[PDB]
């Protein structure tokens, strides 16, 4: 399928507290594979999927230099918003980016994007082509003039159309291309009280990689949406996930209802039903 | 690898 | 533009009495990213709380996951403490071991 | 259909209490979609339906910025008004315009209009051939010659058959998805015993939109209209509305009549009873 | 020319006794804009009331929406106040459960 | 968008 090299930037300032935090992360398809972190003992690049240890020792001390540039700017982001939005110099603020491309399995690109935040609200945007701006507010309009001026797109265009696709089709290599490790669910039907004419069944999905799964209840084959109870799908932290969804239903009707689990692991998709221990 | 930023 | 935090305190393995297990408590939708978490045995704090590095998703918020070695029994009361800027109070969440 | 585009405009002068409050409301087809009012902590223009916040900072901006000069304008009329009728100095008086057009479904202008009035009363408006101008009593005729020879009637034509049309069309565009969307009235029967020997027979219309509807009783065939109460239809306060209407019936007689509601949300129109409830 | 303020005062949802529901009060037709309208409960003024922004219409009349979180009750008492320069006296009207 | 008002 499609490929994805994002990297999620962060820099959040603490007055009083010291120099604004900045944290770099890597993802290859949702997977981070490398990150920085300026409040480590020692700050520098460090492999997060340990098929970049196939890197050499001038990769992370070119990406550690890489970062810790970007921390500047950053750092001096903050201090230019406080000017934009007349803001407190003693207040917490946060800044995020996304950026990075996705190429398809034919190794072209299919996107080009990188998205800023201040304060957890978009700010400016580069857009589908590559070459213009798109401003949230009128202070992110003085940085779209800006680096319109400065023909910032084009630049940024050459890492996205270049750069970020060779090194995304690179890591790829090392980590498989296409790396669709996989671990089907587990899945089982638990049974619970309700207000004591109506019962739970609760379906368990446990054990699955990666996170994408639906599970849903039928009832004489129609999904019932309304009157499940669906928690997000949460990490189990070893790598794997987990779900549920639930259903009341009549007591003594328990096996009129069935659960269904979908996952790109199950060959089919699993059908269950409410099981008395026999 | 990640682009090297500027400032906004 | 502050986001209140959503809490899950569940374990990693099925709980059974008496059998060492994890316990977690995992936060999202929360900005801004500075967040306080305790985990508690019977409204009592519990000392060696693990917290996972914070990641951010697509829509700007920040997750966390915290946890805690545990052995769950019949009457141990186990919840989650968060203290955030969006919310008034301090937010606890208990334990059930059904979800 | 049919489309308009409409800005409602208030100025109202308050002696004793500081400024002359401000307020320019614009809709799309009788839908507030912008509001901008000088009595808010940091007045400017602001989206009021989801489908605007398309529009960025430039168009924000600039809105704002005329209204700030339209505030101006009218601050001014106002102090002028006063003379123009000897008023005294420390009375409140209040100016509103409404101003818009109303375009075919083949894009075209079927009339633009722009109406004044003071304290309530009718001062001047353009004429469906947006050259002259109606004026309603004495000083409105000095205004209609400064209008006339000094003129202001070809800057208004052209924004009223080009700028105006030209953004009505777009707002369409952006908002359409919403615009459109219609909620068909749930109706039903209540009954309330009278002044002894009669009963009143009430026909609810619940959570329809658009505002528009007819309730209507019927007596075997024929329409009482002549005959009912009916209250003015009103806002649910969520973004729907209400009406009811009632006759008064002799006991025992209620199954003689029935209620009809007309509905552009509705296939068919609907066509109710009384019921003794279960 | 000054124009009479119109009332109506009528709940969101159809009224359910001991069930959370929004009561309204609408007041059109009026002119000058300035208008002062409370809400009351049992005879006495109720605190939290919000206020829609003020519109007006073809005619040039204004209206506007109050409306206040209550629970109705068989006994409580409703009303909604309004005082304007076109009146003597404030007028009020009472919420009628069948209106 | 509204109208540029000049006065009275």
């Amino acid at each position: 399928g499609p490929h994805s090299l994002r990297y999620f930037v962060t820099a959040v300032s603490r007055p009083g507290l010291g120099e604004p935090r900045y944290m770099e992360v890597g993802y290859v398809d949702d997977t981070e594979f490398v990150r920085f972190d300026s409040d480590a003992e020692n700050p520098r690049y460090e492999p997060r999927a340990r098929w970049m240890e196939q890197e050499g020792p001038e990769y992370w001390e070119r990406e550690t230099q890489k970062a810790k540039g970007n921390e500047q700017s950053f750092r001096v982001d903050l201090r230019t918003l406080l000017g934009y939005y007349n803001q407190s110099k003693g207040g917490s603020h946060t800044i995020q980016v996304i950026s990075g491309c996705e190429v398809g399995s034919d190794g072209r690109l299919l996107r080009g994007y990188q998205q800023y935040a201040y304060d957890g609200c978009d700010y400016i945007a580069l857009n589908e082509d590559l070459k213009t701006w798109t401003a949230a507010d009128m202070a992110a309009l003085i940085t779209k003039h800006k680096w319109e001026q400065a023909g910032e797109a084009e630049r940024l265009r050459a890492y996205l159309e270049g750069t970020c696709v060779e090194w995304l089709r690179r890591y790829l290599k090392n980590g498989n291309a296409t790396l669709l490790r996989t671990d089907s669910p587990k899945a089982h039907v638990t049974h619970h009280s309700r207000p004591e004419d109506k019962v739970t069944l609760r379906c368990w999905a446990l054990g699955f990689y990666p996170a994408d799964i639906t599970l849903t209840w039928q009832l004489n084959g129609e999904e019932l949406i309304q009157d499940m109870e669906l928690v997000e799908t949460r990490p189990a932290g070893d790598g794997t996930f987990q779900k549920w969804a639930s259903v009341v239903v009549p007591l003594g009707k328990e096996q009129y209802y069935t659960c269904h689990v979908y996952h790109q692991g199950l060959p089919e998709p699993l059908t269950l039903r409410w099981e008395p221990p026999p | 690898i990640n682009f090297d930023f500027n400032t906004i | 533009i502050q986001k209140t935090p959503q809490i899950q305190v569940y374990s990693r393995h099925p709980p059974e009495n008496g059998k060492p297990n994890i316990l977690n408590c995992y936060v999202t939708q929360f900005h801004p990213p500075h967040i306080e978490i305790q985990m508690l045995k019977n409204g009592k704090k519990i000392p060696k709380v693990e917290m996972s590095d914070m990641s951010f998703s697509k829509d700007w918020s920040f997750y966390i996951l915290a946890h805690t070695e545990f052995t769950p029994t019949e009457t141990d009361t186990y919840a989650c403490r968060v203290k955030h800027d969006s919310m008034a109070e301090p937010k606890t969440v208990y334990w059930d071991r059904d979800m």
